[PDB]
This record gives C-alpha cells, structure tokens and sequence, in this order.
RNA sequence: GUUACUCCAAAGGGUGUCCCUGGCCUUAGACAGCGG
RNA sequence: GGUGCCCUAAGGUCGGCUCAGGCGGGUCUCCGCCGUAGAGUGCAAGGGCAAAAGCCGGCCUGACUGGACCCGUAACA
RNA sequence: GGUACGGCGGCCAUAGCGGCGGGGCCACACCCGGUCUCGUUUCGACCCCGGAAGUUAAGCCCGCCAGCGUUCCCGGGUGUACUGCCCUCCGAGAGGGGGCGGGAAACCGGGAACGCCGCCGGCCA
C-alpha cells in the first residue's frame, strides 16, 4: 500500500475468487444453494447454507470418487449430487456458480440438468441446457473422424440401480 | 437567513464514511436477525440509501416491536412522544 | 552477452520469449473527415478486414472534430505475423537502432511509406513480445501482477530478434 | 493609517481562504531572508513575545529595512543571516459606511498572528558582532505594539544569553 | 495609599530603596596621590 | 454559492470492460507500463460509488392500477 | 492416521507493497488446437469447447526479511497543552491564577508484527 486512505480490499476478492454483490443477492434468497465449479480437467458440486462464522457444507461431490472434464461428466455429477441430497433430505435449491460467465452450452448447466433428473427441485429454464447430442458424447464421437455412448449409458444405469 | 431543515443538512461528518470502509460493508448486517422486545441502536451506512432514516435520530436506542417486510419497526422516545420508524437492517446494531 | 537467451534455452523453453502479436496502423493520419482507401489497400495486403479508429476529443490538426474516422490498424497473430515481418525486416535498412526499441523488450518501426514484396500510405508498425504464462494477468479469474524475474528488457528482447534475420547497432 | 491598538488583540476568528474572501489584498513584504543564507553561523538571537500579538506587514517592512540597513552598515553581509519567520495570512476588516446598517468590513490589510513565547525574527551572526545584534533588536523591539525579550541560542539549541551577557 | 466589583491611565525609563543569581578580582585589590 | 429546469433517454434490468495523468517508444489517432480513482456522474455545494452508481452494448416502458401505514416541512410541542 | 493438495467462507492492511530461498505422482496452473455450444464494431490473443506431447519458469504451496504503509504495547514528551464546577485571587485592561475533578497530538528511544478462525472434501495407508 501506499499509506492511509488506500482501500485493502476484501481478501477474496483481491485472491480472485468471489463477488459479493452477486453474493449478496444470492444470500438474500433464505433457500440453499448449489455451488457448481468447473476446471481444466475436473468438476466440482456441493450444497451450502450461510452460517455467520462460515459457510456450512452439508453435500459434496468430486470426479474421481465418480470415476472409482466435459459435458458427460458433469451430467453424471449432477445425477450424484441429486441423489445424494434428497436422500439427506433437502428438495429446492438455488443455482450458483461464482465467476463463469453464463453461455448456454456449458457443463454448467449440464450439472443443472443432472441434478434436475436426478429429482431435485431448481429453478431454470429449459433453453440453456446443452442438446442430447453434446450430452451423451455424439460430439466427441463425432470428432473421432477427423469415450462412447456405450459407457455413459451402462453408467448412467450403474448410478440410478445404486441411488434408487 | 433561516433555513428549513431537510434530509442532508448538516451531513457532512455525520454522513461521511471512514476513507478505510469505502465500499460494500460485510454481509453480516444486512442478515441480521432480531426479535421482540429487542433493543437496537441506529448507526446508519451511508452507502445504503434504502429504509434510512431521518439522521435527526443518529445515535439513538429504540425496541423492535414488529416486520414489515425485510424492514423492522422501531420505537423511539422523543420528549415525551412515541415515533414509530420503518429501517433496514443494515442500519442497526444490536445491545451488548 | 548472447549467455542471456543462452540461459534462456538453458533453464527450459518455459522462460523462453516469442512474439505474442504484431499490429499495423496509419500512424500520421491521412483520413481527417474521409474514410481513405487504404482501408481497401490493408485489405489487398493482408486478407482480413481493418478496423476503424474513430476521432477524440476536437483538434487542431489531426482530427479537428470528435467521432469521425480518422484511421486505421490490425493486427496479427500466430503465423500471419511470423511471415509478413519476414519480408518487412529485409525491406528496412540492416542493424536495426535499438535507441527505438521499449525499455521492456519491444519496439515499433519509425521508417514511413516504403513498398516491399509488391499510392499513399503513411504507415507505423508495433510488434509485442511475452514468456507464455502471461494469461494470469489478463483472465478473470485470480488475476493478479507479473513480477521482474518472469517479464523482459531491452537486452534479451535484442538478442531474440537478432536470433533470426537482421544484426543489430 | 488607523491605529494599531484595533488590530493588536487576538479575540476573533481567523479570516484565512482567499478562496472565499473577496477583494482580498495582496502583501507588501516580499523579502523575508538577507546576508549570508549558506552559513554555519556560531550564535543565533532571536525575539521572543511577551504575549500574544498581531503584527501589520508595514511594521514588518519597516522592521526589516531598519535592521538590514544597520548591520549593512555596522558588520558586513558576509557576517550576518537575518529572518523574518512569520508570514501574514490573517486579513484585516474595515466597515465601509448608511451607519450600522450591513455591517460587515471590506478588507483593507494583513496581518501576522503571534502567540506567546513565539520567534518573530532572527539574526544568527559570530561572537565578535553580538553588540550589533542586540542593537538591532532594540531597534525592532522598540517598533512592536507589544513587548518581546530576546534569547541567545547555541546550536545544539541551548540557552547561553546569561553566559555571554555576563563575559561581553 | 486608606477601591472585591459597580465608578480606577500606557509604551518607555530610574547607583530611589529592599532582595535572588552567576562570572571576574583580592593581602593588596577598585578610587587618590608622588613620579616615570 | 445556486434552483423556478432538462431527459423516450440522462428511465428499468442483463452482460462485458475500466478512469484522469504521466514514463518509455513512432510523427506531428498505434504497442507496453506505473497509476485508490488525483476522472466522470444531465445541472451548485456537500456526501456516496471501481468485477462499480462510470463507459460499451442487447431487450423493455414499475414515468402503471386499486388501497393501507409511517417520517419531514413544523425538534421537544 | 499423512500430505511443500483443494472448494465454500468469517474477521476485512498486526492480512498491504517490495525482496529473497525451496517444491511439484494424486490435485491448480501455465500449453496445442479448435469444426461444432460462443464470438470477437477486425484475430480460439480475451471468453467457450477436447485433450494432454512438455516443464515448473511464472501464478499456487512451505520458509524467511522490518526497506515503505498499518495496528498494539513500554518509558519519555508530561500530568505539558485544552478543560467542567467554585472563588470579596492577580491585573489599568486584554487576559491570567488557586482548589476539587478529567486529560491529549506531534516528536524521541525500545519491542512485537510480512495474517488469525471455521465447514467439507480428494488422494496416499
């Protein structure tokens, strides 16, 4: 800094990680909210509810203990994490998703629709949802000519016959 | 030359923010909680300009008796007369 | 002192520099009220639309009057800019001047209105370097600064453009 | 002029923002440092007020050409460092009269505001002039609209006016 | 001077007198007178 | 010291982006950098405001209807 | 039980600027390319999509440093400046004084201080 009267802002912020007017606004809604997070070659969702001294996580989920960073994936987390919470026994929630920007074609919103089929009650619209076709992989098994359908499926059944 | 008195008369330290705050406060007052019976004091943001009060009554202690809306009702003593304000949250601060 | 990029080469390729991007524009300004046909003219040379530049605050002699057009510039990337420098570094004079280069590794061409490789353009021409990890200090997401030992100088950037076509002074 | 005792007290508030004052004047003094400035004098004297004071920019040019002239005359430029410490911001008011009808003065002068035990001047000078000092500050003491005594100070700014009074 | 306040003079000065302080002198000091 | 107005946007929201000034290059709008806001806000002063309340855009007309209660002008009264 | 891993947060500079030494199975990054989901008043540079050939150089992580900024303590400055109540106290007056109670700011010297606290994981066994 550069004496006083400089502003330090919020740490993070400064880090780089959290808007709090969208926050707020989030906050101001007394329902819980699923945080979904994506990266480079992972996807991230879990079920939180405000607490004055810290955000309290009740449900979670990660890639890897699915697999024992595309848009099938991210179906797949979202059928876990729905299965996951109306069994703990929370059914509406609200969306968030932090610093990604909106755009209809993410695995995002792929989350969105797995934890929707999943069962679990969310507010959306039925015309960001990304097309069957770049759901189950058509996409990738497309680009093959220039990963199958087979495997989604018979997981998709894995994961339904072990939540039902 | 008299003057009436308005909403920002005489505003200019009781209204003024530290040069340090300068922004958004924490979210732990817009999502504060009170009950009946409850004393408050009424400490206003000046960055907030919605359910602020007249700053007439800067500094004072009133109870809660009710809700309306996300807004609180707020009795103070003026005199001898009761004055019954309708204030955000953000513009409070509990006893103790 | 060519042990710079030596060490450059050395330590591995991830501290290594390269050319981030190249940009072309009218540099003096010819249009004043117009919208010129050396719009037309970039366009012939390169094969990708040019952008207009609008006016600023009213002048005296370039751009008199505020929001009408006045010039022009593009810009290049990948391999487009790689391949039109090729020819442009043989058109200027050999042992480039340092005294135009950035006191942070990058320069922009003085020399106006020279015709290379197959009337009037008064022309000026930038080219940008950067390491590669430069992406933190441009995306969102944990933006922060770009320290001294990972940016560049006059030395090593020299030493870079020397590595290929022309000497220096 | 009119007299000084009506602008002598301190009893009001200070009339500083030449931003806000219209019609403010502009000063006379423009000279407040004379002899020798780059020097590594030996004792330095200096008036002290008796009490808080309101001194005009005529009495301060007028102190300032008397002094000057005299240790001009009497040491030798090369020899003596004389300043004057205070500038003056406080304007001064006369009523413009229609009688006591908007009372309230257009400004007609400057003026310095002193406190007690406060430095006015100063004359850092060697030990073989010290009589010309002092008989410079009789000479400015005597043209002040209240008293003022005057110390001698060392560098390591100590009080020595006994010790070379005594041996002078 | 013999005035709590109501109703009462200064800057500048004083071998007038009573006191504090600090240097330099002193068994020949500081004035006088006798001469160099 | 100012008001007796102006605005279908200068009004509602959604998204993206950052200012004045200077340094270093190129000639008489182009690249990079430092920059807590030293800019701007429809109009005075004060206050507020930076992933914005500023600039760039896209869609709209909550500048609506029917009604309650409370603060100020006008402290206490 | 272990981690030179991670996501969401609270207090919002004792956390900030700057400087240095070290680390990388699992994880975050920088990377190659982009037809399509998306678009750049012009460029897969930005943002979105699929993978990893390469490495730790940067960001991230562990450790330290008192050059600047902030905050707290110990002595001085100093019971200084200013002040509430009372006074047949001083003073020509301006303004000062006494008693009973409260009480700084600058500046000097010396310390500490280069963030603390929650909830949930993931992987090694």
């Amino acid at each position: 800094a550069h004496g006083p009267r400089y502003r330090v802002p919020f740490r993070r912020r400064r880090e780089g990680k959290t808007n709090y007017h969208k926050r707020l606004k989030l906050l101001k809604s007394k329902k819980p909210r699923l945080v979904v997070r994506k990266t480079l070659n992972h996807h991230i969702a879990q079920i939180v509810v405000y607490d004055p001294k810290g955000d309290k996580t009740l449900v979670s989920a990660h890639t890897m203990e699915l697999m024992r960073g595309n848009t099938p994936s991210a179906y797949l987390l979202g059928l876990l994490i729905g299965y996951k919470a109306k069994q703990a026994g929370i059914e509406e929630a609200i969306l968030d998703i932090g610093l990604h920007p909106p755009t209809r074609g993410s695995s995002i919103f792929a989350v969105l629709k797995g934890a929707v089929d999943a069962g679990l009650n969310v507010p959306h619209s039925e015309e960001i949802y990304p097309e069957d076709y770049r759901i189950n992989g058509e996409h990738i098994a497309n680009y093959a000519k220039a990963k199958l359908p087979e495997h989604f499926e018979e997981v998709k059944a894995k994961i339904i016959e072990k939540f039902e | 030359v008299k003057k009436a008195h308005s909403f920002r008369r005489k505003t200019r330290g009781k209204l003024s923010k530290h040069p340090r705050r300068r922004g958004l406060p924490p979210l732990t007052r817009f999502l504060q909680e009170f009950e009946v019976g409850q004393k408050v004091h009424i400490v206003i943001e000046p960055s907030y300009h919605k359910g602020m009060p007249d700053p007439r009554f800067h500094g004072r202690t009133g109870t809660v008796v009710g809700k309306r809306g996300d807004a609180y009702i707020v009795q103070i003593t003026d005199g001898g007369k009761v004055k019954t304000f309708f204030i955000h949250p953000v513009h409070l601060r509990p006893q103790k | 002192n060519r042990e710079a990029i030596l060490a450059d080469w050395e330590a591995h390729p991830m501290r290594k520099p390269r050319i981030a991007k190249v940009t072309i524009n009218i540099g003096v300004g010819e249009s004043g009220e117009r919208l010129t046909k050396a719009e037309t003219m970039l366009e012939q040379l390169v094969g990708q639309k040019p952008i207009r530049r609008r006016a600023k605050q009213t002048n005296r002699d370039f751009g008199i009057r505020r929001g009408e057009p006045i010039a022009v510039k593009v810009t290049l990337r990948g391999e487009k800019a790689y391949q039109m420098l090729d020819r442009l570094l043989e058109a200027v004079d050999r042992k480039l001047k340092a005294s135009n280069f950035d006191e942070h590794g990058n320069f922009c061409f003085g020399i106006q209105e020279h015709i290379n490789i197959p009337g009037i353009f008064g022309m000026d021409v930038c080219v940008t370097l950067e390491r590669p990890g430069f992406r933190v200090a441009k995306r969102k997401r944990q933006r922060r600064k770009i320290p001294t030992k990972h940016k560049l100088t006059k030395e090593e950037g020299i030493v870079f453009a020397m590595e290929e076509l022309k000497a220096k002074v | 002029l009119r007299p000084a005792k009506i602008d002598r007290d301190v009893d009001k508030p200070a009339y500083t923002r030449r931003e806000y004052i219209r019609g403010a004047p502009g000063p006379k003094i423009t000279i407040f440092d004379m002899g020798n400035l780059s020097a590594e004098f030996e004792y330095e004297v200096s008036l002290h007020a008796e009490q808080a004071m309101q001194i005009r920019q005529n009495a301060l040019e007028a102190i300032r050409i008397q002094v000057n002239r005299y240790l001009q005359k009497n040491v030798g430029r090369s020899n003596y460092h004389f300043k004057i410490r205070v500038y003056p911001f406080q304007v001064l008011r006369e009523n413009p009269m229609n009688g006591m009808r908007r009372p309230f003065g257009k400004p007609i002068g400057l003026a310095a505001r002193v406190r007690k035990d406060q430095k006015i001047l100063t004359v850092w000078v060697n030990g073989q002039h010290l009589k010309f000092a002092l008989g410079a500050m009789h000479r400015a003491k005597m043209k002040l609209p209240y008293s003022a005594y005057y110390r001698i100070y060392d560098k390591e700014g100590n009080d020595v006016t006994t010790k070379v009074l005594s041996t002078m």
